[PDB]
DNA sequence: TAATAGATTAGAGCCGTTTA
RNA sequence: AAACGGCUCUAAUCUAUUAG
């Protein structure tokens, strides 16, 4: 089970960008089921397979495939069960207009079994690390810090966040929950709801279809009926429409895949991946912090 | 100063589109039929009047079609006219077609190899008619051309669309929620979930919307109990959050109401002639085979057959009150061998569900969910929940409806 | 009849400042932002794994087709899209021939010795894990 | 059975003869015989170049 | 400590490749 | 572990209450 994560972790100390490919992936036809068609039928997606592998290989070799289109540091943070470990992934725009998307590492440990929240010290450490990274990349503190996670934030950890952020900087806490049961269909067409539609419930909570039918691709990013992601602004002050726009933008930077877009903001997904990598093996002091060593 | 590209349109559409878009990117005026949304006279005028190069794509289908052959013929006539040997540049792209079996009219020309690494072929094309003096790069033109014709056929349009959801609103609640002071009439070790009406053990009280004398058949000590001991709480204040007292908080009271809704709907399916199967967190309710006319409700199939197994559409209900009083039914597929007996193994059920949902899409899912909910309904536009002898929970047959100002043209 | 708002599709930048929604179509049309000169591919795995990776890297060079070319775009070919060379004839091979720990250790120490001792540079190591 | 098209300077680009030739090639494709349409070139000024694609 | 819910959360597998 | 999804399964925690 844990070959990929352990292998990627043990190479973190001596930073070596690596890509794991299975023989059943590169040459899927050779491996049948002893009865017929191969285990991994990639015939319909062979071009897509080549696309994705090529994109991954170009990214891990120091290539920047596509950018995004300021002053906002998007901090997607995710907890992993082990004690729980919080691992972040930051993305922001510099004065050079080149999106910086590396991921904040050095996971912060909450010893409580089921508390998917940070203690004040760990929260201060995480926010200081993110703010200092933004300052060193941009020569100034961020105008907004868009902290988002798959969990809600308690008052004490958000109070630590607010105590540790400097002045004239506003931070907004966003919870993106998947598989919330709102299967919203289309009574007219035979195809699912077009991607990008958002059901704004209140000023702080809403549903978003980051995935679904796209006119440009003339089909769906997802089988069946799309599952909307629930965006709740449980902490901070921000417009719900702006938050939805930002989440849709973050759904674009999946450099691990060559797909039009993914159902979740990519900061959360990449933070999850580096969290698996970190928690796979022993502790690493100042881990590499660049995605090509994790994804 | 145009670069004419001739090809077999359906077979070589992708290559021609890529090459033409690139060439327009580098700043070369390019003419192709797939780049334009009679026509043949225009083709002749462009070939004879102001084209510099004539590229012909040479796949195995680019040498046996009449149209490509005759544009190549007019091209060679113009080639002999200009007295320029550098007019017709073949572009062989197919591995199956060798440098033999190729048309006489194009057999003698020095082709450019696109068989491997289209980039090397494009580089050969570029350094070919760069020193061949064929007449600034502006990739914005290529992006625009990509958007106008390759993209405009399908895009986001200002079209109104209407949507059915998973959310079925709760039309009406029982007005008063009743806590019963059941010290000794209710055994402490008895399970309140098997009571004939939904019941929670809250603060030693018996949370229910039901009257104090419903729990008689299996709880006979509860008779002769004073109704003043019961606390009756306005459900409207629970929903609006007005009721927040030291006795009971608003959120926990709403949690009790949601537990009541879920349990009552569970017993409703218990009496609704619908079978149940155990999921991880909830119960899935599905119709057995043969319990519907031609395996259909109205005109929507809810039970069918695939590869010696049978599938039953199933629903799993759970209420919530945050946006409004409304439950969210969930759509599942439950598999069986003979349609009446369940498959015990869960992995085979999962594989069968992933097989069956492969061909199901928005229309099928929505029609099956709506058919199921209208099937369980007693009232024409509502479903009854037996939470009290005189009190009931009304669930709208029509789910919450939505509408959007932007949509797409449905391809079919 | 609750209002469903629309959020405009965000455009991801590409080479030459050309913004397109689809990463695949934008990459094929314009290309990546920065021009790495090539991938010094390094492969750790079995000889059969090396053969499989080399065959697939040969196949990558030629354009490959999806079954539905409009729902999911084609791959023009690695040099066609990215403008950098990734041939299969320029591969640094490392032949191989609690179980999880030592199985990871095999590929791991192969990679570390190759990155440490070997002179030939590798930009990214393609671990061809057998099945 | 056969379709002889006059191929003079005026008779190879006029609209009516062009449409008749187009439907002629359509029925030729339907009949699957290459021995259908016959151009009769009569005009000294009109060379074998500059002639219509559909008959070239 | 055990239980009964509802709400949040997290982990694993597992199948299909997005109706032309 | 090319990948993204749809599901299926399991566990934990926070509340409120009841029995230890
Ligand atoms: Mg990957």
């Amino acid at each position: 089970a844990q070959f990929h994560d352990q292998l990627k972790a043990r190479l973190l100390e001596h930073t070596i960008p690596t890509q794991i490919l299975r023989e059943s992936t590169l040459a899927w036809r050779d491996f049948k089921n002893t009865f017929g068609a191969p285990i991994r039928d990639f015939s319909k997606i062979e071009g897509h397979l080549a696309w994705t592998i090529s994109t991954a290989a170009y990214y891990k070799a120091g290539g920047k495939p596509w950018k995004l289109g300021p002053g906002v540091c998007y901090l997607g943070l995710v907890y992993k069960k082990i004690q729980n470990a919080c691992c972040a992934a930051q993305m922001f725009l510099d004065n050079g207009d080149g999106t910086v998307f590396k991921g904040e590492v050095g996971p912060w440990y909450n010893p409580e079994k089921g508390e998917y929240h940070l203690k004040p010290k760990e929260a201060k450490a995480l926010l200081t690390q993110a703010l200092e990274s933004y300052k060193e990349q941009n020569k100034s503190y961020p105008k907004e810090v868009f902290i988002h996670a798959r969990t809600r934030f308690n008052d004490e950890e958000w109070n630590a966040f607010n105590e540790v952020t400097p002045k004239n900087t506003n931070l907004v806490g966003v919870t993106i929950t998947k598989s919330k049961p709102l299967k919203l269909y289309k009574t007219e067409g035979a195809f699912p709801i077009m991607r990008g539609n958002a059901y704004i419930v209140d000023e702080k909570k809403a549903f978003l279809w980051t995935l679904g039918f796209v006119p440009k691709l003339q089909s769906t990013l997802s089988m069946e009926v799309p599952n909307p992601i629930f965006i709740e602004i449980n902490k901070g002050e921000a417009e719900i429409q702006q938050v939805l726009k930002d989440i849709l933008a973050l759904t674009k930077l999946n450099y691990n895949a060559c797909i039009y877009a993914d159902g979740e903001p990519v900061t959360l997904r990449f933070a999850n991946k580096i969290g698996e990598i970190l928690t796979a093996s022993t502790e690493i002091k100042t881990p590499p912090l660049a995605f090509k060593y994790y994804i | 100063n145009k670069i004419f590209i001739s090809h077999a349109t359906p077979e070589d559409d992708d290559f021609t589109r890529w090459l033409s878009l690139k060439l327009i990117g580098l700043g070369y005026e390019v003419w192709c039929d797939i780049l334009f949304l009679d026509f043949w006279s225009t083709i002749e005028k462009e070939i004879r009047e102001n084209t510099c190069k004539f590229l012909i794509v040479s796949s195995t289908a680019g040498n046996k079609r009449e149209g490509v052959l005759k544009e190549l013929a007019v091209a060679t006539k113009v080639k002999k006219h200009l007295q320029d040997d550098m007019f017709i540049i073949p572009l062989a792209i197919d591995e199956n077609l060798s440098y033999d079996d190729i048309n006489i009219e194009i057999v003698r020309l020095n082709a450019i190899d696109f068989k491997k690494s289209w980039a090397k072929g494009l580089q050969d094309l570029l350094d070919a008619f760069e020193k061949q003096n064929v007449p600034p790069p502006d990739h914005s033109k290529s992006n625009l051309l990509y958007q106008q014709i390759f993209l405009h056929d399908k895009q986001a349009i200002e079209k109104e669309e209407t949507y059915d959801s998973n959310w079925f609103p709760i039309i009406s609640f029982p007005n008063e929620l009743r806590f019963h002071r059941y010290d000794w009439r209710l055994p402490k070790q008895f399970d309140v979930r098997t009571l004939a009406f939904p019941a929670i053990r809250y603060k030693e009280y018996l949370c229910t919307f039901a009257w104090e004398y419903d729990f008689i058949h299996q709880l006979p000590k509860t008779e002769t109990y004073n109704g003043q001991e019961s606390i009756r709480i306005s459900t409207s204040d629970i929903l609006s959050g007005r009721y927040d007292t030291d006795f009971i908080r608003n959120y926990e009271c709403q949690r009790l109401i949601v537990q009541l809704i879920n349990k009552a709907f569970e017993l409703r399916m218990k009496d609704k002639n619908v079978r149940e199967y155990q999921m991880s967190k909830t119960f899935a309710y599905w119709i057995e085979k043969g319990k519907l006319e031609k395996d259909k409700f109205e005109k929507i199939k809810l039970v069918g057959k695939q590869k010696n197994k049978y599938w039953h559409f199933g629903i799993s209900a759970a209420g919530k009150l945050y946006p409004s009083p409304v439950l969210m039914v969930s759509s599942h597929i439950i598999f069986t061998m003979d349609g009446i007996n369940l498959i015990k193994s869960k992995s085979i059920q999962h594989s069968s569900r992933r097989k069956q949902g492969k061909n199901w899409w928005n229309d099928k899912w929505r029609e099956k969910l709506l058919a199921f909910i209208r099937f369980l309904s007693d009232d024409q536009n509502a479903i009854y929940l037996n939470v009290g002898s005189e009190e009931k929970i009304l669930i709208s047959n029509k789910p919450l409806k939505f509408f959007g100002k932007m949509s797409y043209v449905t391809p079919s | 009849m609750k209002e469903l708002i629309y959020i405009e599709e965000p455009s991801i930048l590409f080479a030459h400042g050309q913004k397109c929604t689809d990463p695949r179509d934008g990459l094929a049309l314009f290309g990546p932002l920065n021009q790495i000169y090539g991938i010094k591919s390094g492969v750790v795995g079995t000889q059969k794994g090396l053969q499989i990776f080399k065959s697939y890297l040969d196949k990558i060079q030629k354009p490959i087709y999806n079954h539905n070319n409009i729902t999911r775009p084609m791959f023009p070919g690695f040099e066609a899209v990215f403008g950098c060379k990734w041939e299969s004839q320029n591969i640094v091979f490392k032949e191989i021939t609690k179980r999880t720990y030592d199985l990871v250790t095999l590929f791991n120490d192969k990679i570390i010795t190759a990155n440490k001792n070997d002179e030939e540079r590798v930009d990214v190591w393609f671990v061809i894990v057998p099945e």
